[PDB]
RNA sequence: UCCAUGGAUCUCCGAUCGGGAAACCGUAUCCAAGCUCCGUGGCUAGUCUGCGCUCUUUGGACUUUGAAAACUUAGCGAACU
RNA sequence: UAUUCCUCAAUGACCGAUAGCGUACAAGUACCGUGAGGGAAAGGUGAAAAGAACCCUAUGACGGGAGUGCAAUAGAGAACCU
RNA sequence: UCAGUCAAUCUACGCAGAGUGAAUCGGUCCCUAAGGAAACCCCGAAAGGGCUGCCGUCCGAUGGGUACACGAAAGUGACGA
């Protein structure tokens, strides 16, 4: 419905109604205005959206149905790539060597 | 049977929205406006010209019948109309006072006038949406600057 | 506040085998009881033998029992269905006899109506 | 914890200084052993404070700010500092000095 | 009747595998000839 | 998405298509060490910790609005 | 979209840190220096000093050369005919 | 002076789909062999897909009409010029 | 449509989607046999061949093992018909 009632329903598009519209991806110049905390929060918002989108594509193709608006997935993917590029830019410009190495480790850690 | 070793036209002197005359083929001697350019085939579509008849079988979604639509014409079969004389003419390249490429009429019997870039090109084919979707960030939230390198606002948790 | 210590990883350096730890020389110094013959082998309470073999014996015993139980269950279920069929056959016998009473009454009384 | 239980079952009530000391001990043990367990343990000790009706003072926020700043969680310390008026507490010099060093 | 090919994966890897070829000079020549011909399967 | 491969790649050994003592693995990161009795001790220092902030109250959304804004 | 230049990211074998059924497994190297944070110990207790790790920087310690057709120079060297 | 794993430009009383490289086409592939190794076949609708709506008879249109096209035995689905 | 010794509606056949859940099962891991290989050393036109030890390393089950690490002049594990 409006809000997901449990963590399972966050894998579903609760906002899908009237054709629903979706905006564009984030630009790097717009992400350069955001703090590290905001960029990490936006990363996890994009991650949950990407998980929901791949879940919807997997559910629909398992029943031989078309996945609508397939361009939503590369929009999220490219926005996440730009977030990591902006954070690595900030890591490179850090004058302290220890802080620069820690920022690079935070960005690239898996 | 696309049997020729035809190279692509790399820089087109024939644009969408241009006023042209067909100078070769079944519809020779007829004028029109370029609806669409098919770059991968070196072909264009002139609105209302070079009509074919398609026998489309109606499925559950579309409708059947025999439909009349435009077929593509080769880009060397059309020619830009001279804006003064009204006759087909070749296109030359002139650099302006600022240094911008413009198209001018070329050939013996032409005025040499500037062939203007069509105004339809600046219009978006997919218009922008009127209402933002439920997952679209409003632009005032996008512009909120929470990072500043000089004063160290928005640093990570090191 | 747990004071227990974590299990530690084994080291990878080579260790000496026990044959090379013995001192060189011709003599072996074996356990000796002064009135008894010298034993060739002196097992103690830790000398456990054939652990894999006993595990295999137990596995084979469990397999034999489980397959026997499966076989018995299948036989019992089929005999249950057979008993149900026997009861249904005995019921269908008396239903058949009563239906023949009805049909013979109908045919002989249709002939009686032909007689009236 | 056992002595606090014994004194509660003996007649004495347990106070704000003792809860501040338990909170500090819990935070230091978490930072030594497993620092990602720190937030649920802090939540449990604080929920034991508002279940027992024992209010927070400046020393509680000082303990929380000092322990969050030593694992470089500065944003949580600043958010906690901004909400000190809602529990009725007021910052002192130790809070300011710890936050300036952390910032 | 019993036929000549009796498959066993470990014997195949020990006789014709990549490191079995790398262990001898003749096997390294087999690999080099093999790549020079352009075979997709360098080793068996 | 379907993607073209070489037919020769079906001859690369996989534990699904091998004798039962062939082990390959899938480049998973180790979480501890093997013991010499055939067990495994998971060490929590080698376990991943995920630092994830709270997302409630956040204003930024996955997409940026495409509505006509200004010249 | 595309182009030019410069960047960020950049899985694995071949292959070289060790093992190996190629594309897999195991791997905080080791040791001097000087620096923020971290923790604990000790004085006569104030800009007091002395012990540590983890990770960061600059070095120096082990060792990793490495492919490639023909041509060249060498070693050994047939038989059919 | 030698050679071509290579690059750039050009030439041919050189070949033109059983020819020319083994390969004009996703070939050192398919296939054969435990392995070293051996090793194919297969080009062409039309200018443009306009690739035959609809009707009739068959289970089913590739059929017979209709229509497209200069031309339909030019009506094909790794294949339709003659 | 192909295949099936069919005129097949069916199928190990074509299209599409789905399915394999482990502290204990079987492996991985530890340990070695036959055997293989490095190192050192010996020998050899080259390539290579030998040697596995008096102090010696790494692999290799068809066998021995199942809730730390280190060490050992302790016992053993340990066996035919
Ligand atoms: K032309
Ligand atoms: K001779
Ligand atoms: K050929
Ligand atoms: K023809
Ligand atoms: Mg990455
Ligand atoms: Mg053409
Ligand atoms: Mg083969
Ligand atoms: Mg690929
Ligand atoms: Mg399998
Ligand atoms: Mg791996
Ligand atoms: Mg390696
Ligand atoms: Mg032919
Ligand atoms: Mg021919
Ligand atoms: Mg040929
Ligand atoms: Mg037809
Ligand atoms: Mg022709
Ligand atoms: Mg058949
Ligand atoms: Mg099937
Ligand atoms: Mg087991
Ligand atoms: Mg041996
Ligand atoms: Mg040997
Ligand atoms: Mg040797
Ligand atoms: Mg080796
Ligand atoms: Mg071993
Ligand atoms: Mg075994
Ligand atoms: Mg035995």
């Amino acid at each position: 419905v409006k809000i997901a009632k449990n963590p399972l329903e966050e894998f579903f598009e609760f906002d899908r109604s009237k054709p629903v519209v979706y905006g564009r991806g984030w630009k790097a110049s717009e992400l350069r205005l955001k703090s590290w905390d905001d960029l990490q929060k936006l990363w996890y918002v994009l991650l949950k959206e990407k998980n929901m989108l791949m879940t919807q594509r997997q559910m629909l193709q398992a029943q031989n149905m078309m996945f609508p608006n397939p361009e939503r997935i590369p929009k999220v993917r490219r926005s996440m790539c730009r977030i990591k590029h902006v954070l690595t830019e900030r890591a490179i410009e850090e004058p302290d060597p220890r802080r620069s190495a820690e920022m690079k480790r935070m960005v690239n850690g898996m | 049977g696309w049997k020729a070793a035809e190279k692509l036209i790399r820089h087109w002197k024939i644009l969408r929205g241009d006023n042209v005359m067909i100078i070769r083929g079944k519809d020779k001697g007829e004028t029109g406006t370029v609806k669409r350019v098919i770059r991968s085939q070196n072909r264009v579509i002139v609105e209302g010209k070079n009509l074919i008849k398609k026998h489309i079988k109606g499925g559950p979604d579309h409708e059947g019948g025999i439909f009349t639509v435009e077929a593509p014409l080769h880009a060397s079969n059309v020619q830009v109309v001279d804006p003064v004389t009204g006759r087909p003419c070749k296109v030359g390249v002139k650099y302006l006072e600022d240094g911008t490429k413009v198209r001018v009429a070329r050939g013996t019997g032409t005025s040499g006038s500037i062939i203007p870039r069509p105004e339809i090109l600046k219009i978006r084919t997919t218009p922008r949406p009127t209402t933002a979707g439920p997952k679209d960030t409003p632009m005032e939230f996008v512009w909120e600057q929470t990072y500043d390198a000089k004063t160290g606002k928005g640093m990570p948790d090191l | 506040t747990d004071t227990r210590l974590p299990k530690r990883r084994p080291m990878a350096h080579p260790k000496k085998k026990r044959f090379k730890l013995k001192p060189p020389g011709p003599y072996a110094y074996v356990q000796y009881t002064p009135g008894e013959p010298i034993a060739s082998n002196n097992p103690n309470k830790g000398s456990v033998k054939r652990r894999n073999a006993k595990k295999r014996i137990g596995q084979r015993r469990a397999f034999i029992l489980s397959e026997k139980k499966k076989r018995q269950g299948l036989v019992q279920e089929a005999k249950r269905k057979k008993r149900i069929k026997e009861v249904e056959r005995k019921m269908a016998k008396v239903a058949r006899e009563r239906a023949w009473e009805e049909r013979l009454a109908e045919l002989q009384r249709l002939e009686e109506e032909k007689k009236k | 914890t056992r002595f606090a239980g014994e004194m509660a079952r003996g007649g004495f009530e347990i106070g704000t200084l003792a809860y501040n000391v338990i909170l500090d001990c819990v935070c230091k043990l978490c930072r030594k052993k497993d620092p990602f367990r720190l937030q649920s343990e802090v939540e449990k000790v604080l929920l034991e404070m508002e279940t027992r009706g024992v209010p927070r003072n400046t020393k509680t926020f000082n303990v929380l700010i000092n322990n969050l700043s030593k694992i470089r969680r500065t944003e949580e310390a600043m958010e906690l500092f901004g909400r000190m008026s809602e529990w009725g507490c007021q910052p002192d010099a130790e809070t300011y000095l710890v936050l300036i060093r952390s910032l | 009747p019993k036929r000549t090919f009796q498959p066993s994966t470990i014997r195949r890897k020990r006789n014709h595998g990549f490191f079995a070829r790398k262990a001898t000079k003749g096997g390294r020549r087999v690999i080099a000839r093999r790549i020079a011909k352009g075979r997709h399967r360098v080793t068996a | 998405s379907f993607r073209r491969k070489r037919a020769s790649s079906l001859d690369i050994l996989s534990p699904k298509r091998a004798p039962r003592d062939f082990y390959k693995g899938k480049n998973c990161k180790p979480t501890g060490f093997h013991t010499k009795k055939g067990g495994y001790v998971v060490q929590p220092d080698k376990l991943p910790n995920y630092v994830i902030p709270d997302l409630t109250g956040f204003k930024l959304k996955p997409y940026v609005s495409q509505c006509p804004i200004e010249v």
